[PDB]
């Protein structure tokens, strides 16, 4: 919901919008300020490839 | 203008704990068988 007003009124959801909710959750929010986000969001198969990291 | 002469400042800067400076969040045929 915050997203979506933010671009309502043309905002970027603020890292300290994030902080509000502070990595709240299971999942850290705060992800969403880390500066890699964008080369992230092609490193599909991640949790699959940490488990199988163990034969390497 | 001509500006003859710039000096340089090389320095190991920029370090961060890779976040975004901004306030805001970082911003992130087929198979047929016959």
């Amino acid at each position: 919901l915050k997203r979506q007003e933010a671009i309502a009124q043309n905002r970027r959801l603020t890292l300290e919008d994030l902080e509000d909710s502070w990595d709240r959750g299971i999942p850290r929010i705060n992800t969403l300020f880390q500066k890699d986000r964008h080369t992230l969001a092609y490193d599909k198969g991640w949790r699959v490839r940490t488990d199988f990291k163990q034969y390497q | 203008d001509e500006t003859y002469g710039v000096n340089v400042q090389f320095e190991s800067d920029e370090e961060e704990g890779d976040e975004d400076v901004y306030g805001e969040v970082r911003e992130e045929c087929t198979l047929s068988a016959n």
